[PDB]
């Protein structure tokens, strides 16, 4: 439609002013003190959120011309939750500082494309500080007290967490779901465990539990539908002599196949177990060879040169036991060559690194923990809803930043780092190449202590104060906002991802860059 | 274990041929039967219509070649045998 | 290697026509599959109501003429050997 | 294209490469990549489904004679056809790989004849005057090598002359 064009100050103006809106929205939430922002749903049941990104997705102006500033620092922190996914109130607030203060030198006739160029380069500087500065999260406690900085100062979020990944390791995968007690439980699946039942109640063995337990059974997987008894006969005989159970895992077993198997289950002449094969389409055939690899069996299927019929003792997989619950079963220990199983985890990461999927990646994770690892739930336990939500979004907040942590290492908390870092890169040299440029390194300079003074904005003491005794230090001297108290920052716990603090900073500088270059904005104009 | 009666002739169907010339396996799947095998019992012969019995042209032992279409499998003690009329047998092989 | 039995008659099915009277080349899947074909194995003959054979008028080595719908391949090395009954021969060429 | 890091980066891709995957992973020799190399090959170009047995053998049986991998370019292998290669590879009685025709269409045809003028070999199909079953290895192309990923091929140089590798860019040339 008709299309409505600023310029100059007057379309830099609106910009700033959507900048500012969105930030001071997630500015509330900054630091320990920060507080809740509430955000009304259209099915009612609004959701109470301390994260910058939830807030910043919500929010959109009626002037459309503020909605542009207020559109591009919201994918500040929608890039730095997909990358991270923890900062986003800090690169909102670093993103929102340079806007400000690269506003003053653009109305001061500098040349934008430069300070862009400038802010570049003093970002780049910084950040080649801050690996510097990093340390490796090694130790469980280093976990614990990251996990809980980034759950908002909950201890027992980050000691479930550091416990997670302790009996996971770095190759499982843990997830959060909502709870029915009110206290957080952490449930860990080891081996291999593939969520499908049993086919029939007449397999189980034990009526305690209503469970189907087989002791060092035979594992047999087949690609096709099972229904007839003559294919299945043949193994079956050879099951049956070695008196080993049998746990046939196929797409399906109805039929004559399904009624032989529960009438020998009744009778006791041979004990077994049917369940479904896990997964729909492609990923069904890729995790069931996993399960041969791990059961040291072979996947028995026409499309290999396999028959059912032909089928021998050595094509079964073998394990130490396995049992199937209602919905279902784990495979205890798996009898496949643990190299064959080392390889097969080799070659799903690689495709990991080839991925193009959000669901791809994550389930590829899912394969390689069932493999070669486990999976740990986090059952979060609240009284309401509305808690549930906002506990776990502080618990998903803190497994991405343990993650960020091992990944990338640790730094000083409280936006101690960046300072450290600006200090380190100022006396490195850190210059541009004209005038313009050397402001843009000035724009981040200021930038960086943004996130130290809103935290301590928001603990009610006063940032500029505050700021300049944290600058005297060295080190990790910085300043604790839950005590109000200075002193060592990782002897007092406040632990920072460095991952999570680069990459606000990096995600900060390249969008508020763009912004300080702007002169002629185009929105559709208002319908009179 | 297995006696035919006047012109039935049974026959154990040979198995489709794994190998090749150059030693390419072919899957069972992928393998076509083969309309040939071997005989293992052999019917006295059909009775024509002025009596007496018609002299058979297979004795047990040879391989013979019969129609897809004829024959039937047998349960017997688990092989698979097909029996078949003196007349669906086609040819001799050696 | 291939002995038929009673009034079947062994036939090679000759390749489809190549080149024409001008020297036109047709493509195999165009060329139509001729009826004919040379005979390389025959029966003693069919066995009459009162005994004895009836005597054949296919001998091996000449060009016979076959129906389209009668006769079926074996296998028997890789060739395209045709099997079928004395009587849908229908005619024989020179 | 979008890069995944914070710098720019450039990747040339040489020779042949039509972004089009092997049908089974069984197909792969090396699993520190998993990727399908073929040393000295011979690339079969087909334009028409394959899925028996019965019309493959022939040419599969020549290739098995002097032991250089096949590579198989066609609409699709599935059934009977992939089954055979899948059984042969595993066995290593005869190393190949099987890939999708890439292209849709009339353009299928026109990057296959390419192939087959760059790998010095003949699209076999009926509508020239070829059969899969008469097919010889003179018919089929040829490469130094090729390998065979998840999603793409690359043949790293085919065995055709430069002269008809020339006149075929010409012709293309003029047809833009
Ligand atoms: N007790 C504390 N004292 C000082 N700084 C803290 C303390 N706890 C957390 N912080 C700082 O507050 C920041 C956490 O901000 P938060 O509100 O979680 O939003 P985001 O995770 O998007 O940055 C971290 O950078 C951390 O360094
Ligand atoms: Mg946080």
């Amino acid at each position: 439609a008709a299309k409505e064009v600023k310029f100059h100050d007057s379309a830099r103006e609106r910009l700033v002013a959507g900048v500012n809106l969105l930030a001071n929205a997630v500015k509330t939430t900054l630091g320990p003190k920060g507080r809740n922002v509430v955000i009304e749903r259209s099915f009612g049941a609004p959701i109470v959120t301390k994260d910058g990104v939830t807030v910043a997705k919500e929010i959109e102006l009626k002037d459309k011309f503020e909605n542009m500033g207020a559109q591009m620092v919201k994918e500040v922190a929608s890039k730095t939750a997909d990358v991270a996914g923890d900062g986003t109130t800090t690169a909102t607030v670093l993103a929102q500082a340079i806007v400000r203060e690269g506003m003053k030198y653009v109305a001061a006739g500098m040349n934008p494309m430069d300070l862009k160029r400038g802010i570049d380069k003093a970002v780049t500087a910084i950040v080649e500080e801050l690996k510097a500065i990093s340390k490796p999260c090694s130790t469980t406690k280093e976990i614990a007290q990251v996990g809980t900085i980034s759950a908002n100062a909950d201890s027992s979020i980050g000691e479930i967490i550091a416990q997670a990944m302790d009996k996971v390791g770095k190759e499982g995968v843990i997830t959060v779901e909502d709870g029915k007690s009110l206290e957080n439980e952490l449930e860990v699946v080891e081996g291999m465990q593939f969520d499908r039942g049993y086919l029939s109640p007449y397999f189980i063995n034990n009526p305690d539990k209503q469970v189907a337990v087989l002791d060092n059974p035979y594992i047999l997987l087949h690609d096709k539908k099972i229904s007839n008894i003559r294919d299945l006969l043949p193994v079956l005989e050879q099951v049956a002599k070695a008196g080993r159970p049998l746990l046939i895992i196929a797409e399906d077993v109805e039929g004559e196949a399904l009624a032989t198997l529960v009438v020998n289950n009744l009778r006791g002449i041979l004990k077994t177990c049917a369940v479904k094969a896990p997964g729909f389409g492609d990923r069904r055939k890729a995790m069931l060879q996993d399960i041969a690899i791990l059961t040291g069996g072979t996947v028995i299927s026409e499309e290999v040169g396999l028959s059912l019929e032909k089928a021998t003792l050595e094509d079964l997989g073998q394990a130490k036991r396995v049992e199937v619950a209602k919905e279902h079963t784990t495979i205890i220990d798996g009898a496949g060559d643990p190299a064959k199983i080392q390889a097969r985890v080799k070659e799903i990461r690689v495709q990991i690194e080839e991925a193009t999927s959000d669901y791809d990646r994550e389930k590829l994770q899912e394969r390689v923990a069932k493999l070669a690892g486990g999976v740990a739930v986090i059952k979060v336990g609240a009284a309401t809803e509305v808690e549930m939500k906002e506990k776990k979004a502080r618990v998903e907040d803190a497994l991405h930043a343990t993650r960020a942590a091992v990944e990338e290492g640790i730094v000083p908390g409280g936006g101690v780092a960046l300072l450290r870092a600006r200090e380190a890169a100022v006396a490195k040299g850190l210059k541009g190449d004209n005038p313009d440029q050397e402001a843009g390194i000035k724009i981040v300079l200021r930038a960086v202590e943004q996130p130290l003074r809103e935290i301590v904005a928001n603990a009610g003491e006063e940032p500029s104060v505050i700021v300049a005794k944290v600058l005297e230090g060295k080190g990790n001297y910085g300043y604790n906002a839950a005590t109000g108290e200075f002193g060592d920052m990782i002897e007092m716990g406040v632990l920072d991802p460095t991952k999570v603090t680069r990459s606000a900073l990096q995600n900060a500088a390249s969008v508020a860059g763009l912004m300080l270059t702007t002169e002629c904005m185009i929105a559709e104009a208002p319908k009179d | 274990k297995l006696r035919p009666l006047h012109d039935r002739v049974v026959v154990k169907r040979i198995e489709a041929e794994r190998k090749t010339a150059s030693g390419i396996v072919i899957p069972d799947t992928a393998g076509e039967k083969p309309d040939q095998g071997e005989v293992l019992a052999v019917g006295d012969g059909k009775i024509l219509d002025d009596g007496s019995k018609r002299p058979m042209a297979v004795k047990v032992g040879d391989k013979v070649l019969f129609g897809k279409y004829a024959g039937q499998t047998v349960k017997v003690e688990g092989e698979e045998l097909l029996v078949l009329r003196e007349d669906d047998i086609m040819a001799v092989i050696e």
